[PDB]
């Protein structure tokens, strides 16, 4: 069954830059000690990046639906595990075919059906005062799924899902991107301790999976879930409360970048050649460092 | 009795047309600057001639071991195969891709390969291997294959421009065929818009062919975009059912698993031999190596875009390669006028 | 050792070769070293000094 | 160094490997793209000694 | 695409311009020749055959 949250403030919405993120390895070769140029889909440096939030304190547990342009970079500042996945798609309503990614309690499952989604997908946690214990209760997502032509369910595993009172603890990055019926996922996982604002640094991300979903991905809506204890009082539409999170959406477009790999295999900088003419300059010189003087650019 | 070998000879011509003298090219180094100037006569001096080469000794093979066939009898062999606007995907992985066993039982009408030649197929290694499997009529056939046109190229099944794999038909009018009429077979007729390369589109939506919308009600102008097959016995070739089978693969990037059917040697190390790994062919010399691959990559190529470094699909350890041809030669005479000894410098 | 006067001393150390010697053997570059070192990348194509 | 670095170059081959060409490809069709890559590198080596 | 759903041809092949693009030109001087042969001989519709 499906509800619709309630009591939910609306804010405008907040941006920020992103400082050099974004980069995976473009392939499967190893090479080491070298400076490589590529071209392909990548997010630019210093972009304009869209910031989501899930606090308490307002409530505003955004959960938009949102564009899925040429392929989409992820991030995701937690210390609780409230981001649990995402639903892409064309229409979301049984009428098309649609792509279920989500993390629940015990699985990883990975879906492609029919699916009639709701209007407002989450997951419910509920804490028993008596017994300190929090257990996975709701799972509303969809209404009804038929026809299915690809399922993958993981391994069983038992987490965490205990609420906690520091700052943030974990990013994780994704990319996503969906080429010729192959949806392809790359992310890595970062420790960091900070408290807002997207960080600055430097971390290429690895490939992770390769899908044969072949499906039209036209837009895209993150899976959140819910905290409801004793201190949240009401019925199902109001008594409710959020847990700290954030996220950020940017999206890629086609570049040419200059990578660099260490003598141990990872690429460790990277520039991007359509940035700025020093940018520019760089990237035709094939080196990260300009002596004085004077160049011609294009 | 004596055996002959693959050389270049120079041989000399005189005015009547008969040859009588020969230069062997590979004797010696004075032969060379001989074959080099294209003259029987060397002058005095110092002549640079090639660098030092060696010849590999063996030949060694290392594939993964794989002990299981693959899967030729419900792939080719299915006794229900699927409409083509619902086409069927499968994965094949883990097994030796010996296909003479399809030789005393099945008959095909095409075969076609694209990226590889039908006789090398034996001597590699595949990576993310699929099969599509569907039914179409047999006009439509000709329709498989890179940047086609027509209502199966467009509405029901697109391959990419740069495709690697093979595609496979053959009649299957014995099955497919009821005397009555078979109607199980179904394909798209009407679509907005032209598919992407391996889309499947499986709504049954009424189409809207022109204005006045159709509010789902199959009015005038307004259409059910399935049709189907009418497959009776008694058809032309044109119209009787084609079974076909589409091969998708990688080759020589990533780790892979099929790998067809050749017998693995033993590893020898620090001697020039030819190599064959993972179906990557080459000479060279083989050397224990200190990079650590990160376990989704298998080879590692440098700055001149060869091949360097391998992961042994055996014992899963990191070899270095090196070229086994280096240094430079030089010939010093004193005129072939005056005497054949020569001096030889090493450099 | 170098019979050489104190300024052909001073400017002989102020331009630095590429190469010093022209003896490097095959063992000397075998298998990480090579395409590493740029003379021996140079070398197994065929350039030699 | 430059010469060493243009080895790298397809000139409108599949490939600028010659080991990844003559194995996947037999002689008839690997001739063209061999001859590709031969055109490409003679014309290297005369830039250079021009 | 109005051939669609009555016409099957067995044979339909394009000299100097990809079936994909057609739907995108413009077209000048059309003609259409039209005649019955045997089906042995239908390979020989094409440039420098016997
Ligand atoms: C939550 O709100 C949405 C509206 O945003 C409701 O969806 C509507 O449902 C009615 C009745 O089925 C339809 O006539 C409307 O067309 C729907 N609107 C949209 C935008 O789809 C939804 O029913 C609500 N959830 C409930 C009541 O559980
Ligand atoms: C990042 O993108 C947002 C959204 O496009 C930009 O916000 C706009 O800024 C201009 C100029 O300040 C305003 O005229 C628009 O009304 C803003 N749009 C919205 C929706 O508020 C923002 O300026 C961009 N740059 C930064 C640094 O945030
Ligand atoms: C998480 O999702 C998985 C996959 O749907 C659930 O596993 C299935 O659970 C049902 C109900 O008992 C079983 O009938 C299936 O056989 C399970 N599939 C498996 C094990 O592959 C799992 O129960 C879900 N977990 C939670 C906490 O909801
Ligand atoms: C998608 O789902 C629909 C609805 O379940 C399928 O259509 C029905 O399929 C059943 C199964 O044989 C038939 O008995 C019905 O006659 C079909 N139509 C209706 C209106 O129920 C459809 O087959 C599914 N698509 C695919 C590709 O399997
Ligand atoms: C994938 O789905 C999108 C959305 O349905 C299709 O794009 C729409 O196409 C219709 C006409 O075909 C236009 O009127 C809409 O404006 C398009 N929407 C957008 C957001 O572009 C798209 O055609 C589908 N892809 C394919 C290959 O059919
Ligand atoms: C005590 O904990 C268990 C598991 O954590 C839970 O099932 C049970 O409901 C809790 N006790 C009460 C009274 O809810
Ligand atoms: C590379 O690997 C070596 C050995 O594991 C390690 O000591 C070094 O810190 C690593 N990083 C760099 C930049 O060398
Ligand atoms: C070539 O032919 C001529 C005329 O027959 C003859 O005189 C001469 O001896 C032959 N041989 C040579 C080496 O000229
Ligand atoms: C295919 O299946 C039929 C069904 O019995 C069988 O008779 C035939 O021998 C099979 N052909 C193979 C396995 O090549
Ligand atoms: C393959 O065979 C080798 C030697 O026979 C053995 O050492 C290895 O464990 C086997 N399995 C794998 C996955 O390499």
């Amino acid at each position: 069954q499906c509800v619709n949250l309630t009591t939910r403030t609306q804010l405008p919405p907040a941006y920020t830059n992103s400082f050099t993120r974004g980069v995976y390895y473009p392939d499967k070769v190893f090479r080491s000690s070298v400076l490589h140029s590529t071209q392909d889909l990548f997010l630019p440096f210093f972009s304009n990046v869209t910031w989501f939030h899930a606090i308490h304190v307002t409530k505003r547990f955004d959960n938009p639906v949102l564009p899925f342009n040429d392929g989409v970079y992820f991030a995701s500042t937690e210390k609780s595990n409230i981001i649990r996945g995402w639903i892409f798609g064309t229409t979301l309503d049984s009428k098309t075919q649609s792509l279920l990614i989500v993390n629940n309690a015990t699985n990883v499952v990975i879906k492609v059906c029919e699916f009639q989604f709701c209007n407002d997908p989450f997951l419910g946690v509920y804490y028993h005062k008596n017994n300190k214990s929090w257990m996975e209760s709701e799972f509303r997502v969809y209404s009804s799924a038929n026809n299915c032509t690809f399922e993958y369910v993981s391994q069983p595993f038992l987490m965490d899902l205990e609420g906690k009172q520091g700052n943030f603890k974990n990013l994780r990055e994704f990319v996503f991107k969906n080429i010729d019926g192959y949806f392809k996922i790359y992310s890595k996982h970062t420790p960091i301790n900070l408290v807002r604002d997207l960080p600055q640094g430097f971390s290429a991300l690895e490939p992770l999976v390769d899908l044969p979903i072949g499906i039209n991905i036209t837009r895209f809506q993150t899976l959140l879930a819910l905290h409801r204890s004793y201190l949240t009082p009401g019925d199902s539409s109001s008594g409710w409360t959020a847990g700290a999170a954030a996220y950020y959406v940017g999206y890629l477009q086609p570049r040419t970048f200059l990578l660099k790999y260490n003598e141990n295999g990872t690429i460790t900088d990277a520039v991007d050649c359509a940035l700025d003419p020093l940018s520019e300059t760089k990237c035709t010189l094939k080196s990260f460092t300009v002596e004085k003087g004077i160049y011609q650019t294009s | 009795v004596g055996y002959l070998q693959p050389r270049t000879f120079l041989l000399k011509y005189n005015e009547n047309g008969t040859i009588t003298d020969a230069v062997d090219c590979a004797l010696d180094p004075l032969s060379e600057t001989k074959c080099t100037l294209k003259s029987f006569t060397v002058e005095k001096g110092i002549y640079q001639t090639s660098n030092f080469r060696v010849q590999p000794t063996e030949s060694i093979v290392r594939f993964p071991n794989i002990t299981n066939l693959c899967p030729f009898g419900e792939v080719f062999n299915a006794t229900r195969f699927a409409s083509v606007y619902a086409w069927n995907r499968k994965r094949i992985s883990n097994c030796v891709a010996d296909y003479s066993v399809l030789y005393n039982s099945a008959s095909f009408s095409t075969f076609k390969c694209y990226g590889v030649s039908p006789t090398k197929l034996n001597d590699l290694c595949f990576t993310n291997v699929y099969a599509d499997s569907f039914v179409i009529r047999g006009d439509e056939v000709r329709q498989i294959a890179p940047g086609q046109t027509g209502k199966i190229a467009d509405y029901n099944y697109k391959l990419p421009d740069d495709f690697t794999g093979c595609v496979i038909a053959w009649n299957s009018n014995n099955l497919d065929s009821k005397v009555g009429g078979n109607y199980n077979y179904l394909y798209r007729l009407f679509r907005k818009s032209n598919l992407k390369p391996f889309e499947r589109d499986i709504s049954t939506e009424i189409y809207q062919a022109g204005s006045t919308p159709c509010n789902g009600v199959e009015g005038f102008n307004c259409y059910f975009p399935l049709q189907s097959y009418g497959f009776q016995p008694t058809n032309g070739v044109g119209y009787q059912p084609y079974r076909v089978v589409v091969l998708s693969f990688e080759l020589l990037h990533a780790p892979a698993t099929v790998c067809g059917p050749k017998k693995s040697t033993n590893l020898v190390k620090n001697k020039c031999v030819n190599f064959n790994f993972n179906g990557l062919t080459g000479t060279g010399v083989l050397t224990e190596s200190n990079k650590k691959f990160l376990p989704f990559q298998q080879f590692g190529r440098d700055i001149a875009d060869t091949t360097d470094a391998v992961r042994d699909p055996q014992t899963l350890e990191i070899l270095d390669i090196t070229p086994c041809s280096f240094g430079g030669v030089s010939v010093i005479t004193p005129g072939t006028n005056t005497s054949n000894q020569v001096a030889v410098l090493y450099q | 050792p170098s019979k050489r006067s104190f300024i052909e001393d001073l400017l002989f150390n102020k331009v630095t070769l590429a190469d010093a010697g022209f003896i490097k053997q095959y063992g000397d570059c075998l298998g990480d070293i090579a395409a590493r070192d740029l003379i021996c990348a140079q070398k197994f194509n065929g350039l030699t000094v | 160094n430059t010469l060493v670095k243009q080895l790298s170059s397809n000139f409108g081959a599949i490939s600028s490997v010659l080991n990844d060409i003559l194995s996947r490809l037999d002689p008839p069709e690997a001739e063209v793209q061999i001859d590709r890559l031969i055109t490409g590198r003679l014309q290297s080596l005369q830039t250079y000694v021009t």
